[PDB]
C-alpha cells in the first residue's frame, strides 16, 4: 500500500505561503505572522494586526527570496491587509478555485510559520461556518478550523486536501475568559470575503463602504444618534426598498459615497463609513 | 448593532 | 477533484445533537431564569428521548433544548445516572425530529476515525476530528468501573453530552469530559472521554422503564473480597468474612455481573444462598 | 462503506510500543515514565534517554500482559536516545521499519504513547516539517514536527504512518507561550533514521563514539577559547575545504573515530572523541 | 478497589 | 554555536 497523506496539498499550496515581519525602529522585530500570495502581480494578504505599526515589512519565500513589501491596504472590520513585492523570476501562488464552497467536515491544513519555528502544516477540519468569531457585537463570516493555529500562524492559509484556499487563518481561541483553555478552536476569514476585501484595497487603499445614518427589521439605537440620518428619514422605524431594491446590510456599504439613493418610510447621499 |  | 472531508457524517448525524441549556430559579436575586450550565445532547428516538450529562443537567429548575433547525422546546428530566454520569431528558415534539444514527452492529475500533459534535462555549454547534485513543477506559481517577472510549478529538466545555460519530454519522459515543484536569500545573491536548453508545443505549431504556438505573448489591467492598473500612449487612446470607468467591449464579469467577441480577433474586455464591439488593 | 480507520496501523505497530517506568531509590518508587519501541526480536527498545537518566531500574511493560526488568545497553545525550534490552523468550512483537520509506511533510500519523500512565493510547495528526531544531537554540539535530497530539507519558514512543511503518520516536512537544497562550498541536519527533542509525551505535560501543576537532564556532572561530585538539595541522582563524578527500561537513567529523590522521587544508589532524 |  |  501507500501511505495516507495529504502532501500534495502541501506542495502545491506551502509554496505560496510566506513569513512576515513586522519590524519597528534600529528597526527590530515587533510581531511575526504569515502572508498568501495571491497572484504573479505580486499581491499578499495578511492579518492587519500582523503588519500594524511596522516601520518597515519584510516577505521571506519558502524557497530563500526575501522582500521588503508595499502596504497597499489594511482593513480594521476583517482585520485584513494585503501587501505587494516586486518579484521578476515569477512567484509561487495559492491555488483558488472560486467555485468551491467549503463544507462542514472538509479536511484543511493551517499552512503557516508559528513561533518562528519555521513553516509547519497542520491538519484538521472545517467545524463550522459563518461564525462571529471570537468576539460577538460586531458580527462577521469567520470560518472555524480545528487544525492546531498557534501564534505565528496569522495572516496564513487554510486549504483543503486539492490545495486550494479555503481562508485565511486569523486569531484564535486562546483562553475563555479567566479560566481554562480551548483546545481546537481556529477561525479564518473565508477565502470569498478575503478575496473581495483584497481586490478593494488593490484598488482604492482601503475599503469604501457606504454609510447612511443608524445603527444597533427595525431600527433604534440603545444610544445617540448621528447627522447623516437628516437628508430625508424618520427617526426609529423599521424599512424596505431602498435604492430599487426589497429588503440590505451589505448593500449600503457596497455604495460609493458621493451617490444619491431614494429611500421609503425620499432620498439621501452616501457617506464613507467612519 | 446594525451600522448601515 | 473532490475534496476530502468528512462531511457526510456530518450531514447524517449533526442535525440530531441538541445544545442543553440547564436554567435556574434562584440563580439571579429577581429569580427570573437563567443560565447556571450549558452542554449538548444527542435525540435517540422519535418519541423525543434524548441522552446527556448528568452533570450538565443536575438541580436545573428548567432544562430547554435547541435544535440545529430553529425549534426550542422545555424539556423533562426522565432520569439520571450517577455512576456513569448519563442522564435522559424528553421533549413533547409534533411534526418529527431528527434522530441520531445507530447502527447497533458496528464495532468500535482504535484507529477509527471519529467526530465530536457539540456546543463548545456556545459559540453553536461545532464538528472537531480525530480517532478513537483507546476503550474500556477508567477515564476518571477512582473506580467508576464505566468504559469509557477515549479519543483525541477536541472537546471543551459544552461538548459534555454530545455526539461521538464515525465517518459514517454513526453512534459511537457520548462525550462526557476532557482530561483538563492535570492534578498540577499542566494541561492535556487530545485527552478525552466519551461514553461508548451500546453502554449509553441500556442505561437509557433503563432510565425510561425504571426512572432509575438498578443495580445489584450483594454487600461488600474492597477475585477477592476485603475492606479498609465496615462492610454491609446484606452479606450475612451465606458467605465468610474476606475471601475470594468462583461461580456466582452458575458461571465462573463479575464486578458488573452483581449490579446486573435483580433485586430479591436468591443467587448461588460458592466460598449458598443470597438475597441482591438494589445498589443504595 | 467502512468506516475511515487507522486500525491497521493500529494493528501493526502498537503491540511493539512499550510502557516504561523509571523506577529509582527513596525503596524503589516511580520517578519517572514514558514509552518505548520495541526494535527487533533480539529484544531491543528505543525510548528516550530523558526518561530512563538516573534510574535505579527500569521496568518494560508490554500490551500483551508481560513485564520485564530492562537493561540498559546504552544513551546519547545529544540525540536524548536510549537503547535498552529485555531477555523475553517466547517472540515480541516487532515494529514495523521500511527502511526505504522517505516520510513526507503532510503525511497521516499516529502516536502511539502512555500519556500520564492512562495506558496505551494512539492520537492522529500529519508530519507537520522536517528536519527541525526544535526548542533548542541550536543544535547538531533535526526532528520531524507534528500535530499528532503527544503528552507526558509520550516520551520514547512511537510515530507512525499509516501503514504503521516507523516514522519516529517521539520526544517532546513545544513549551511555553509569548504571552500566556499554549501552544497546541507542535510535538517533536526524531527522525527514524537517527534513532535507527544510534541505537545500532549504542549496542555496538555501548554509547556513541563521535569524532570531535578542536574548535567552535564555513569559517572557524570562538568567542571562547578553544580545544587543545586544534594543533595538529591548522591555524588559527579561517575558512576550510577538503578534509579527509571530501569538499567543504559537521555530522563528517563525528563519523570519523577518534586518533585517526585527517588530512586538514586551510596538513594532518587526529580527530579525539567528543569530550 | 471494587463496589459489589 | 558549533561543537566540530
Amino acid at each position: 500500500m501507500t501511505p495516507a497523506s495529504y502532501n500534495l496539498a502541501v506542495r502545491r499550496a506551502a509554496p505560496a505561503v510566506v513569513n512576515v515581519y513586522n519590524r519597528g525602529l534600529q528597526l527590530e522585530i515587533r510581531t511575526l505572522g504569515s502572508g498568501v500570495i495571491m497572484d504573479q502581480r505580486g499581491y499578499i494578504i495578511t492579518n492587519k494586526h500582523v503588519i500594524n505599526d511596522a516601520d518597515q515589512i519584510i516577505v521571506a519565500l519558502q524557497d530563500g527570496r526575501v522582500f521588503e513589501a508595499l502596504l497597499v491596504g489594511s482593513d480594521s472590520l476583517t482585520d485584513l491587509a494585503v501587501l505587494k513585492i516586486n518579484a521578476t523570476g515569477g512567484l509561487p501562488t495559492i491555488p483558488i478555485n472560486a467555485r468551491r464552497v467549503p463544507h462542514i467536515g472538509d479536511v484543511v491544513l493551517a499552512i503557516g510559520n508559528p513561533y518562528n519555528l519555521g513553516q509547519t502544516i497542520t491538519q484538521g477540519i472545517i467545524s463550522a461556518t459563518g461564525r462571529i468569531g471570537l468576539n460577538p457585537t460586531g458580527r462577521q463570516n469567520f470560518l472555524q478550523t480545528d487544525a492546531s493555529i498557534n501564534h505565528g500562524n496569522s495572516g496564513g492559509a487554510l486549504v483543503n486536501s486539492l490545495g486550494e484556499l479555503m481562508g485565511i487563518n486569523t486569531l484564535s481561541f486562546d483562553k475563555s475568559n479567566d479560566g481554562e483553555t480551548p483546545e481546537g478552536i481556529g477561525f479564518a476569514i473565508p477565502f470569498q470575503l478575503a478575496t473581495k476585501i483584497m481586490d478593494k484595497l488593490i484598488r482604492d487603499g482601503r475599503v469604501i463602504r457606504g454609510y447612511i445614518g443608524i445603527g444597533g427589521i427595525v431600527v433604534n439605537e440603545v444610544s445617540p444618534d448621528g447627522p447623516a440620518a437628516n437628508a430625508g428619514i424618520q427617526v426609529n422605524d423599521l424599512i424596505i426598498s431602498v435604492d430599487n431594491k426589497p429588503a440590505t446590510m451589505d448593500q449600503v456599504a457596497e455604495i460609493r459615497p458621493g451617490s444619491v439613493i431614494p429611500v421609503v418610510v425620499l432620498q439621501v447621499t452616501i457617506q464613507e463609513y467612519p | 448593532v446594525y451600522w448601515f
